[PDB]
């Protein structure tokens, strides 16, 4: 199944056993992880257009 | 215990086997190299006695 | 480890056994609890500045 954010516990180490990932490809891996800051800029320019 | 994968003759290190078996008691968050030593030395001194 | 919002189930009583907390110090205890209403006012004044 696809993952959700409720299956991930946040710690501080991330040793070599993990999977190397960047910010943009995190959002297509897990569903409905929404950083609000990128979203609000979309409806801000859509409002004044 | 050394074999986990049927169709690949590579084998798992035994230190991974114990580190996995700690997680079923409680989910280990941060792991250190010092914790591996005190388990192992007490293990080896147990077999010698 | 630090707590997330997925470890807290919401009920209605909160007897004396609990921990007394106010709104502002709830947000530094638990990570990524985001009330959206305080956030959107920040990017609204940053947009028209
Ligand atoms: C049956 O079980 C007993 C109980 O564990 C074993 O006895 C242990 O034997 C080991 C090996 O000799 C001992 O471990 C060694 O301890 C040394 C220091 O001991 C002194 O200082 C400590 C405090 O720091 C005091 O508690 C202690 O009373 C002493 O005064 C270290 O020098 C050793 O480490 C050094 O060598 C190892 C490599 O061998 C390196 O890893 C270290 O870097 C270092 O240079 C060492 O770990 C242990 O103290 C004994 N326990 C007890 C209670 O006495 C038996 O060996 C075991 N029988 C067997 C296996 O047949
Ligand atoms: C994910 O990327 C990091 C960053 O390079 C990798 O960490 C390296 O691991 C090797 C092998 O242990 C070390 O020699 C390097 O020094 C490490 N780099 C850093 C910056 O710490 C990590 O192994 C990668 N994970 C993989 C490939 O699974
Ligand atoms: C958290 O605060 C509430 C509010 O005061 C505390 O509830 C009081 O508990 C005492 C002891 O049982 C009662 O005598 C008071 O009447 C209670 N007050 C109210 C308004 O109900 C609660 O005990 C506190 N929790 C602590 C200190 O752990
Ligand atoms: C990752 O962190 C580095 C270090 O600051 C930064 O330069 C880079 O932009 C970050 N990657 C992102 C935000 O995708
Ligand atoms: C969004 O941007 C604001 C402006 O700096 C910042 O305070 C906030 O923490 C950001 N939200 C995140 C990182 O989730
Ligand atoms: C807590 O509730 C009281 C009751 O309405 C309110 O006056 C107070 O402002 C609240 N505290 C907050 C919002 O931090
Ligand atoms: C944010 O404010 C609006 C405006 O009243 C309200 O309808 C909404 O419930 C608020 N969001 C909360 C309390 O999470």
């Amino acid at each position: 199944r696809k993952p959700q954010m409720s299956d991930f516990v946040q710690i501080t180490s991330c040793e070599v056993t993990f999977l190397n990932t960047t910010h943009t490809t995190f959002q297509e891996i897990v569903i409905d992880y929404i950083d609000i800051n990128k979203t609000i800029a979309d409806m801000l320019e859509q409002y004044h257009s | 215990m050394a074999l986990g994968s049927i169709t690949s003759a590579v084998a798992v290190p035994f230190s991974m086997q114990v580190q996995a078996r700690l997680n079923y008691v409680a989910l280990q968050t941060d792991v250190l190299q010092e914790n591996q030593k005190i388990l192992a030395n007490a293990f080896n001194n147990a077999i010698g006695n």
